[PDB]
RNA sequence: CCGGAGCGAAAGCGUUUGCCAAGAACGUUUUCAUUAAUCAAGAACGAAAGUCGGAGGUUCGAAGACGAUCAGAUACCGUCGUAGUUCCGACCGUAAACGAUGCCGACCCGCGAUCCGGCGGCGUUUGACCCGCCGGGCAGCGUUGCGGGAAACCACGAGUCUCUGGGCUCCGGGGGGAGUAUGGUUGCAAAGCUGAAACUUAAAGGAAUUGACGGAAGGGCACCACCAGGAGUG
RNA sequence: GCAAGUCUGGUGCCAGCAGCCGCGGUAAUUCCAGCUCCAAUAGCGUAUGCUAACGUUGCUGCAGUUAAAAAGCUCGUAGUUGGAUCUC
């Protein structure tokens, strides 16, 4: 009835930041979703997160800074090259200078620009300005 | 109603809202050891009980099964924490 | 919703395939139909032999008697209406000679007040009928 | 010119220097000369289109002239006006004082590398108006406005020089396709960058720096 | 906003709400900038310090603007906790 | 265009209802969109209760009501003037006219 | 058909505020300063401002009018809108307190006061009205 | 009315299956 | 004011109890009920005290903030609080709306009455519906003696009050005016204030004769 | 009694009592432990009319007769009445079968009611009523001027849509021709499902607004309206 | 539309012009001609196929309350997509 984790976290910020919240709860937590969070943490989109470690699927509660624009998610986690990269940075990114795009490599989660610098493609999980 | 901390709520609100979306699920119900005049030893019985509860030896009945929690008869203790 | 999954492809290129078919420009350049029941059968002009010359009336609000000419093709034998674009030509028109007749603006439709004739002659007698109207070719 | 609002009186009188120092507080602009006052060296109009719209009576059809009039210095604001009169000139003139009140502060970004004044849109913005919504994006240096003939006189006269549009809707509306091009140069201010997360310092508001004037 | 050589294009800097950090535009003409005076610790007279506050037309529009000045007068300790 | 949020009748989580039959036309209306008139009123006219109190054999006897419920369709409820066609902004008011 | 047009009550009430003292409770005397002071042509359009204008002044000594005021009874609703009693309403000898307000009381500083009467809360909750 | 549009065209489909019929 | 010189005194509590302060009704809006202690028997809001005393000085510090006095404005177009704001502006200095408020003398700049303040003092919010959504066309911050079921809509300083009893909305004013006045140096808050706070209440024709 | 209340997947469902086996919601520190969601092909059910086979046919009443009206009524109105309407079985699978709004899931406003269950609190009454709260259910009001829309309007979202990607099914591509032709297929039939083309056409249509009009409503006005009469005409 | 003449004369719902909307029923800026003017240009019109325009085939990227539209409703396989939990 899920069919994605991240949809719905990604989804959850991206309303709370736009009703003017300064901390969301995030139902699912995961890996991923953690992973995700700091890459736009370490960015300054988001402020310190924590993590509410259950014995379930686990929580997360969001610190909002509200210097995030929109935050969404890429389904189906598409295979994105590095020659194709260009392409998906100028129909999810606002402009060249800001935003960026959330791709799993063989290295681990990180954006689009750590991608090209380590020069290795991956899945994409979304993309965050 | 936009700055309302989330990671640290109060007992109040965490004790009023749902047994499962809180932020850590618990159980709202509890076990008590009903003490009736027949029977001298602790027996533990779920406060929804749910069926006809005896202690050992079969003196008197304890609870009658209700909707929600059970109905104790006359002479019966507490949880006795 | 569409299905966005991974392994869709082949559901939304079924999908797309089915659904070409309810555009009116796909089905009629797709399909058996609109280019067998086209007098010109795909072409662009086409020879033919002038049967009758017949004035059709304009449509309303319009008040003017079109000048046009039944012409049967040589190709395949069909019978069309050609309209004589400019004034006064249907007079340099021939009877039972051969006139190269060409699409009338809009593909297989009726242009302005003229009820159904959608072909106009471009050519007469192996020459231009602009040249018969501007005093060039004699014939 | 006398001023019949404190706003205008302290533009009057040489208090607030910059036009920009009346939208940093968003202070409503009721006042034609103010806009004249510090942009009115440099600020070409247009009449967009003159649109006869028909009032149905006993005695007919009551006919009155809209005018749709863009105003812009060429680099940095932009207005744009709406004036129904029974007079063309009128509505002319009317949308021109309407226009000016409606200016507004468009910022103007990079594309790719920042070297020298701004030409293009800072992000990817949309404004709306009715159905038809457009989208401005970053264009290089040398491209130019791409866009229709009605959304081109908007960011020209914006100061952007370069500029992809993509129009949605009935663009064939003269007037919402202005006022939705006009409503995507307006939210280019509006759109929080990270050139823009440092903390604000706030200052004294004109009416209360020369409030005993 | 630089120009990658220190120089500032912007022709203005616009402000940001102080209570959801949204940029208020040069048309929100239902923001505000309140100014919250600043009194003596020993006698409480206003000193001509004041805290400024900005605060967009959204937020104030919804109902959310004296919660907002209430927080964050909190922040600058103008009010008690 | 939809004219009321009800659609003119009280279906509410409900796929059909029992029709009932009208009064002055006898029409088969549904029973949440009858236009509900519960008459009560003396079965002699104020105009003749006097003529019939002063004929009465007892001293003090309250003469009785007629208790009539009246079902209206639509075309005949605005016709007997029962209801009327309100305004745009006037058909939000469910409160009944005092 | 006695009703004044808005010519006839716009000058009446211009003409009062200017002069107040000129005007009296005579309709005779008024329709003469009207003659000096405003230039009409016409004769009978005076006498209905004049005639408006003793309407008016029997309304202005009697109080205050809706339209416009004076400085003559303003002063004597001002002095009385001054009038304050030799005790204020406020500082009574005792104040009845409910037990919850006792409470929030008790939570601040102020909760020990001498003219505080802890007053019995009322058994029963019956403060809403019925509904239908 | 529509209805009547559908009426008397299954009432000619109703004749063409007659006319049909009778050159089996 | 968190200071202890700005901490309300026993004579400030007292006026409270008396004029009914701490009576919100028996509706409670979503946004007041930070300012509400406990819901008693009879179904009416408790406001708390020291919440409405905390406003009430964080409304004073607005105010002591303007430093024309004119550019304050208070209205009041229901009759509880029609002389309750005349004496307010007149210790204060600032401007009133005391009758009926026109709609456009914030936003029609060729109208007479043309004054556009700097900061706005409502009575009530719900009564004054008008001049605060005026107040919104025109950046002027809007301060409101707020009840429990009152209307935030454009309120950046809600004061937890009763503004329905005739004293306990004139004792407000009357606060409001000496803690304004004494933030400024008017009132050294060692000796009470000269002024009485019955000169702000409302008297109804019935009892003006006595 | 009967309500903008409940139940069911829908169509639909209200006299008493009895019998029969289901169902949501809630209760749960029970149990099972991802066993899911949506779903071509396939299937149950499916108002009413109709169809075949019996019973019964009060009332109503297709058809039909007759009475009235009209220039003409093969109708509305009236009398009467077949089939039908009622029940029993097998078909038919069509409705404005509508919330004209697929299902599942997350997120996203407030308030007062209402429905079932649970929970804890002054009281009144031998469960009833009172004040709340948690979970779903039908709905309502307010704000949508935190959004959406062409607008009407939308928190049973029609919001989180150029800042476009939660999953899936079905389905639309200007208006006609036309749900027609043909083929297949279902059926006793009527017809159901599937479904074209030639040809024709510059509009059709949606929402909203101002006028006009109504044989719509309400209010008001004049001896060129009447009341009360008085003159005179015919 | 779409850059360029209420220019000149007769033709008067006729002849015609017009891709579309539309121009003629005795003062036609449209037609029947001159002058002049206009993107032009050794090329330029016309007909037809096809591409962009078309986010009117929408994977990117459309729609299905009222404009064309969610099967009356539910079951159901293939297909499609699937809760959290394993050296950071
Ligand atoms: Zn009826």
């Amino acid at each position: 009835v899920r069919m994605n984790v991240l949809a719905d976290a990604l989804k959850s910020i991206n309303n709370a930041e736009k009703r003017g919240k300064r901390q969301v709860l995030l139902r699912p937590c995961s890996k991923v979703i953690v992973r995700f969070l700091t890459v736009m943490m370490k960015h300054g989109y988001i402020g310190e997160f924590e993590i509410i470690d259950d014995h379930r699927a686990g929580k997360i509660v969001v610190n909002l800074t509200g210097r995030l624009n929109k935050c969404g998610v890429i389904s189906p986690r598409f295979d994105v090259q590095l020659k194709d990269l260009e392409k998906w940075q100028n129909n999810l990114l606002p402009s060249r200078q800001f935003g960026f795009i959330v791709l799993t490599t063989s290295a681990g989660i990180m954006d689009h620009e750590e991608a090209r610098r380590k020069h290795t493609g991956g899945k994409i999980l979304g993309f965050f300005f | 109603p936009l700055a309302k901390d989330l990671l640290h709520p109060t007992p109040e609100e965490e004790r009023r809202r749902h047994k499962k979306k809180r932020l850590v699920q618990s159980p709202n119900s509890y076990f008590m050891d009903v003490k009736c005049p027949g029977c001298y030893k602790i027996t533990t019985v779920f406060s929804h009980a749910q069926t006809v509860v005896l202690c050992v030896g079969c003196s008197t009945v304890l609870c009658q099964p209700t909707g929600g929690k059970a109905r104790l008869t006359e002479g019966c203790s507490f949880r006795r924490k | 919703g569409k299905c966005r999954g991974l392994r869709t492809a082949r559901k939304l290129r079924n999908h797309r395939r089915e659904q070409k078919w309810h555009d009116k420009q796909y089905k009629k350049a797709h399909l058996g139909t609109a280019l067998k029941a086209n007098p010109f059968g795909g072409a662009s002009h086409a020879k033919g032999i002038v049967l009758e010359k017949v004035g059709v009336e304009a449509k309303q609000p319009n008040s003017a008697i079109r000048k046009c000419v039944r012409v049967q093709l040589i190709k395949n034998g069909k019978k069309i209406t050609a309209f004589v674009p400019n004034d006064g030509c249907l007079n340099f028109i021939e009877e039972n000679d051969e006139v190269l007749v060409a699409g009338f603006g809009r593909k297989g439709h009726a242009v302005g007040d003229i009820p159904g004739v959608r072909f106009k002659v471009v050519k007469v007698a192996n020459v231009s009928l602009l040249a018969l109207y501007k005093g060039k070719k004699e014939r | 010119w006398v001023p019949v609002t404190k706003l205008g009186r302290l533009v009057k009188d040489m208090k607030i220097k910059s036009l920009e120092e009346i939208y940093l507080y968003s202070l409503p602009i009721k006042e034609s000369e103010i806009i004249d006052f510090f942009l009115g060296s440099a600020l070409k109009d247009e009449v967009l289109k003159i649109m006869p719209v028909q009032k149905q009576t006993r005695a007919g059809q009551r006919t009155r002239f809209k005018a749709f009039v863009a105003i812009g210095d060429y680099n940095g604001h932009v207005g744009l006006g709406v004036k129904c009169s029974k007079e063309v000139a009128t509505a002319i003139r009317g949308a021109i004082i309407l226009a000016k009140l409606s200016i507004i502060p468009v910022r103007r970004g990079y594309w790719g590398n920042k070297i020298g004044k701004p030409h293009t849109v800072p992000c990817k913005v949309t404004g709306r108006c009715g159905s038809v919504l457009v989208r401005l994006i970053p264009a290089p240096r040398g491209t130019g406005i791409v866009s229709a003939p009605v959304p081109k006189k908007l960011l020209m006269m914006a100061g952007i020089d370069d500029c992809y549009t993509s129009a949605r809707g009935c663009t064939a509306t003269l007037g919402n396709f202005a006022k939705a091009t006009f409503d995507a140069i307006s939210k280019t201010y509006s759109y929080l960058t990270p050139d823009l997360w440092k903390e604000t310092v706030f200052t004294k508001s004109p009416y209360q720096e020369f409030t005993d004037h | 906003m630089q120009n990658d050589a220190g120089e500032f294009v912007d022709l203005y800097v616009p402000r940001k709400c102080s209570a959801s950090n949204r940029i208020i535009g040069a048309k929100d003409h239902a923001s505000i900038q309140i100014n919250i005076a600043e009194v003596d610790r020993v006698t409480g007279r206003f000193n001509g310090q004041f805290k400024t506050y900005a605060i967009c037309g959204a937020i104030r529009r919804m109902g959310e603007a004296d919660d907002s000045l209430l927080r964050l007068a909190k922040t600058d300790s103008i009010v008690a906790k | 265009t939809k004219k009321r949020r009800n659609n003119g009748r009280a279906k509410k989580g409900r796929g059909h209802v029992q029709p009932i039959r009208c009064t002055n036309c006898a029409r088969c209306v549904p029973k949440d969109k009858a236009i509900k008139k519960f008459v009560i009123r003396n079965i002699v006219e104020a105009a003749a209760v006097r003529d019939i109190s002063e004929a009465s054999v007892f001293d003090s006897y309250v003469l009785p009501k007629l208790y009539v419920k009246l079902h209206y369709c639509v075309s005949c409820a605005i016709h007997s003037k029962v209801v009327r066609n309100r305004s745009r902004e006037a058909r939000k008011d469910r409160t009944p006219p005092p | 058909g006695r009703v004044r047009t808005k010519t006839v009550k716009k000058a009446a009430r211009v003409i009062i505020e200017k002069y107040y003292t000129r005007l009296g409770n005579d309709f005779h005397t008024n329709k003469r300063v009207c003659e000096e002071i405003a230039i009409i042509p016409s004769k009978k359009l005076r006498n209905k401002i004049a005639g408006y204008v003793t309407h008016l002044m029997k309304r202005i000594q009697r109080g205050p009018v809706r339209g416009i005021s004076i400085k003559l009874q303003e002063e004597e609703r001002e002095r009385r809108d001054n009038y304050v009693p030799e005790v204020s309403a406020l500082d009574q000898e005792i104040i009845e307190v409910d037990t919850d307000t006792k409470e929030m009381l008790k939570l601040l500083d102020f909760g020990s006061l001498s003219n505080l009467q802890v007053t019995q809360p009322p058994v029963g909750m019956n403060f809403k009205t019925p509904r239908g | 009315r529509a209805k009547w549009r559908k009426k008397r065209m299954r009432r000619l489909k109703r004749k063409r299956r007659k006319m049909r019929q009778r050159s089996k | 004011g968190g200071l202890d010189v700005l901490q309300m005194k026993e004579e400030d509590v007292l006026k409270f109890l008396a004029a009914g302060t701490h009576l919100g009704g028996t509706n409670l809006d979503f946004q007041m009920e930070q300012y509400v202690y406990k819901r008693k028997s009879d179904g009416v809001y408790i406001i708390n005290l020291k919440k409405t005393w905390e406003k009430l000085l964080l409304a004073a510090r607005a105010i002591v903030a303007i430093e024309n006095p004119a550019d304050v404005c208070v209205i009041s177009s229901r009759n509880t609080g029609q002389r309750a704001v005349l004496k307010f502006a007149s210790a204060t200095g600032s401007t009133t709306f005391a009758g009926r408020f026109t709609p456009g003398t914030f936003t029609n700049q060729i109208q007479a009455a043309f004054r556009e303040p700097r900061l706005l003092i409502v009575t009530d919010p719900r009564a004054d519906h008008q001049p605060l959504t005026e107040a919104s066309y025109v950046n002027i911050p809007t301060i409101a003696l707020c009840n429990t079921d009152s209307p935030l809509r454009y309120v950046d300083i809600a004061i937890p009050c009763n503004n329905k009893g005739p004293h306990s909305v004139g004792l407000m004013w009357w606060m409001l005016a000496r803690e304004v006045l004494r933030m400024r140096g008017t009132i050294s808050r060692e000796h009470p204030w000269e002024v009485m706070p019955d000169l702000y209440f409302y008297r109804d024709p019935e009892e003006i004769e006595k």
